RNA sequence: GCGGUGGAAACUACCAAGCUGGAGUACGGUAGGGGCAGAGGGAAUUUCCGGUGGAGCGGUGAAAUGCGUAGAGAUCGGAAAGAACACCAACGGCGAAAGCACUCUGCUGGGCCGACACUGACACUGAGAGACGAAAGCUAGGGGAGCGAAUGGGAUUAGAUACCCCAGUAGUCCUAGCCGUAAACGAUGGAUACUAGGCGCUGUGCGUAUCGACCCGUGCAGUGUUGUAGCUAACGCGUUAAGUAUCCC
């Protein structure tokens, strides 16, 4: 298995407690195969610098201005990264899940 | 051809080579039209004969929901050049379906609300990011018609629209349909299959339709035009009853009008 | 890619000089003309190669 | 000396001048080795809306 | 690589006494060990001996310059193989070169031994033809 | 990866390290192996197929080394990897 | 000159047993637009719809064609789509050549260094042969924002079936197959050993405990040099030489 950490870049429609419901249901897809997670970082409501998915088959008068950014470093199988990032963009929330392969091993 | 399975080209040696099939069939046909151009009192619109029919089959609105699948085998059926397999569901059903593009394997396939975005089975609009790949649209909320030629059957979106109403018709423009629609979300039905080539008629032309030419061949009477020594008055208007081939254009309305927009005409 | 006007005061002056060492008409000079695609890589860094020693 | 590191805004945004383009040779004074590695954390950080693309001076 | 060992001191010493330098190592061999030491009997050179790198067997070959000028006068003007690999010269008794008219010597590999150009002579032996000294 | 590298080495017999033309051959034909069947999966690839004609180019050296030495050391060899001869 | 006999044995060759500096491999690390496939990100351009609002806009050395009061441009909000992807980029890097640069994932090749461990010359080159080929072009099926052969107008001119202006098709883009050419140029084929020096990259060792941006070495690849000897008709090249030599095409 190898360490790795995905930053699911996080649409400002989920809440707070939504997003750490999000880090149960990743527990129950990794952990329950053989793996481990680390911690996680959350950054905080930082606003955009161009708005992304602003409505994309939706209404004309709806803007999506801020956002919030969390990476979840964590311990998986190399299998199991492609329907990783599939299961996460398939809800209405997150904009972009981008997979990382990280070398420095954090504590 | 650019991509795999080439269409196989029969090298020259007598014209052309023609072909004899030999499959079988389990039921899911009832008959079929079997009566050629006609009408009980006028044929009405020449042009169209030879035998080779029949073989109808359904399947296209598709109310199942929920509901997973596995395309066992494909399967061709004529008029139509997609193919359609035979797919079967979780559950059991015996269905058809046009068949999308990479599958043969089974795959996944499942209708419903709330489903994988892929190429399954029906899929409601209103739940679509942007929908660059459709399949076959529905002027209502039950019908499954519109583009049901599988093969090449495509129609992009805009992304997110109000108003419920999108859908990118391919040469007939952009028009507005309603949302609560759904489509196999598949927009694939091979197109190599069609690229090929029919060769010099006799056994692969009237074996689907009378000849689609008739030519000046004088006589005022046989045709609106015609007489002379050899030559025709062609472009002096010379189409079989006041139709007009010069574009002029039709469809008119005012209530129930054409609810399209851009519509390009070069 | 804008200017920063962030300097209070109700004064005239200008101050459009502080982005015309970065920005000018240099960054739209190099584009809005056509490309040679390979003399790009070739002439313009064959000028550059003598100036610098 | 982070030069991987791309969650810390506030030592970037050194780096990087009143304008969204990336730093040249001769300010910040780093080498070749330096150069190119942090320049991909800036093109990640920057899909992550922490590090403008064509930052608005004001 | 390495194609001919015979063919590569001779380019090693031609392209040392040029450039005017004390000592040059060249790679040990026998049949190389035998042209360095016909080389120092009609005084070529000045001496050679043994040595060792970094397990690798290397030969010292000390070279000799004459008086100080503009641009001192070399022991050795010219170097060349006349046995190329691939081009192999063989003479008898009568073919044996006369290099310089007495002066300069050929030095070549015979069945009785290694003789020069006067040595071969005296003999009545021929062979393969080396290199020729100047 | 290291798991190819290990078991190459202590499977087949032969006193020594790496460094053996009965190890060497065996790490090459399982490098072949694998390229060729990304080849089908992947074949629209330029760059691996370099890397394939030096790698057989450097198998064709070690065999043909083999067969001047002994024949009894080659023949038990080539039929355990299953290629052609 | 050819053959035969009796010898000599260093070299070349044959045979046997080795050695190791060649070459190769493994261990552990490093850099890179190397390649293929699949995603996703930002600016801008064009187009469609709607709001505001006015008569001008576009373009040129001047103008005109063209777009405009069935109201563009400009401006704001939203959508659709295609291509390339600023800055970093560098006298940078990688690749056999061609060539290749936004970010990410998946598979994959080559190069280099370092304590070494192992084989052991298993090498070099290489007609034919096989494979790769910028762009343009061709076949079939898609796509097509911009650019733009052709082509249509305006202008310039003695004339211009050019340059310039307004439009614009094939094409340029993708999949598969085909054609195989270029100042495919460092116009100096590949491989190896040697021969004065002074400045710029990447790995690694070391330097009062590395106290520091750094200092002293040791390898790979890469520029310029009043670059020396030498070479060259000269220009120039100059240990990445057209310097001195060897192997082969």
């Amino acid at each position: 298995l190898r360490q790795y950490e995905t930053m699911a870049v996080l649409r400002p429609d989920m809440t707070e407690d939504e997003r750490l419901t999000l880090t149960q249901k990743y527990e129950e897809l990794l952990v329950a195969g053989g793996a481990m997670y680390v911690e996680v970082f959350n950054r905080g409501v930082i606003p955009l610098a161009y708005s992304i998915k602003r409505k994309n088959k939706a209404g004309e008068t709806n803007n999506y201005l801020d956002g919030i950014y969390l990476l979840f470093t964590y311990f998986t199988k190399p299998e199991s990264i492609s329907p990783l990032e599939a299961a996460l963009v398939t809800d209405d929330d997150v904009i972009r899940s981008s997979s990382f392969k990280i070398r420095k091993r954090k504590y | 051809h650019l991509y795999k399975t080439s269409t196989s080209s029969t090298r020259n040696g007598a014209v052309q080579v023609k072909s004899n099939p030999r499959n079988n069939l389990i039921s899911g046909q009832r008959r079929c039209g079997k009566g050629r151009n006609a009408r009980g009192i006028i044929t009405a619109r020449h042009r169209g004969g030879g035998h080779k029919r029949l073989y109808r089959k359904i399947d296209f609105r598709r109310n199942e929901k929920d509901i997973y699948g596995k395309i066992v085998t494909i399967e061709y059926d004529p008029n139509r050049n997609a193919y359609i397999c035979l797919i079967h569901y979780g559950d059991g059903e015996k269905r058809y379906i046009l068949h999308p593009r990479g599958a043969i394997i089974g795959d996944t396939i499942v209708s419903g609300t709330e489903v994988p975005i892929k190429m399954g089975n029906a899929l409601p609009l209103t739940d679509m990011p942007l929908g660059t790949a459709i399949h076959n649209i529905e002027i209502t909320l039950g019908r499954g018609g519109q583009l049901a030629r599988a093969a090449g059957a495509v129609a992009k979106l805009i992304a997110k629209e109000g108003k419920s109403a999108t859908l990118k018709l391919p040469s007939g423009e952009v028009r507005l349909i309603s949302k609560n629609c759904s489509a196999t979300v598949g927009q694939v039905g091979n197109v190599g299959v069609n690229q090929k080539r029919l060769g010099r008629a006799g056994s692969k032309r009237w074996l689907g339709k009378r000849p689609v030419v008739r030519g000046v061949v004088m006589n005022p009477v046989d045709h609106p035009h015609g007489g002379g020594e050899g030559r025709a008055p062609i472009g002096r208007k010379s189409p079989t009853t006041p139709w007009g081939y010069p574009a002029l254009g039709r469809r008119s309305r005012k209530r129930n009008k054409y609810s399209d927009n851009f519509i390009i005409r070069r | 890619v804008q200017v920063v006007v962030d300097d209070n005061e109700p004064e005239e002056r200008l101050l459009n000089r502080f982005r015309r060492e970065v920005m000018r008409a240099g960054v739209i000079q190099e584009c809005k003309r056509r490309r040679f695609f390979e003399n790009t890589q070739d002439v313009r860094k064959r000028k550059t190669r003598e100036a610098a020693k | 000396g982070d030069r991987i590191d791309y969650r810390n805004m506030s030592l970037i945004s050194r780096f990087i001048s009143e304008q969204g383009k990336i730093l040249s040779r001769r300010v910040n004074r780093l080498t070749l080795k330096q150069q190119r590695l942090i320049t991909s954390a800036i093109k990640q950080a920057r899909i992550l809306s922490l590090l403008p693309f064509l930052n608005n001076e004001k | 690589m390495g194609k001919d060992t015979i063919a590569d001191i001779i380019t090693c010493i031609r392209n040392a006494d040029m450039n005017r330098k004390g000592t040059v190592r060249i790679v040990s061999t026998n049949i190389t060990e035998n042209i360095v030491k016909i080389l120092l009997r009609e005084g070529f050179i000045e001496n050679a001996r043994k040595h060792q790198e970094r397990n690798k067997y290397f030969l010292v070959l000390t070279l000799r310059h004459r008086r100080n000028k503009k641009g001192p006068y070399l022991n050795t003007f010219h170097l060349k193989r006349v046995s190329r690999p691939g081009l192999r010269i063989y003479s008898n008794y009568q073919r044996i070169p006369r290099i310089l008219g007495g002066m300069g010597i050929a030095i070549l590999s015979t069945s009785r031994g290694i003789m020069t150009d006067r040595e071969a002579r005296l003999e009545g032996i021929g062979g393969e033809i080396l290199c020729y000294i100047w | 990866k290291k798991n190819s590298f290990i078991s190459v080495i202590s499977d087949e017999k032969k006193e020594e390290n790496k460094g053996s033309v009965e190890f060497q051959v065996f790490c090459f034909t399982n490098k072949i192996r694998r390229l060729t069947l990304h080849l089908e999966l992947h074949k629209k690839d330029y760059s691996s197929q370099r890397g394939l004609r030096k790698t057989l180019g450097k198998r064709q050296r070690l065999l043909a080394y083999l067969l001047k030495i002994n024949g009894v050391r080659y023949k038990e060899l080539i039929s355990k990897l299953n290629i052609r001869e």
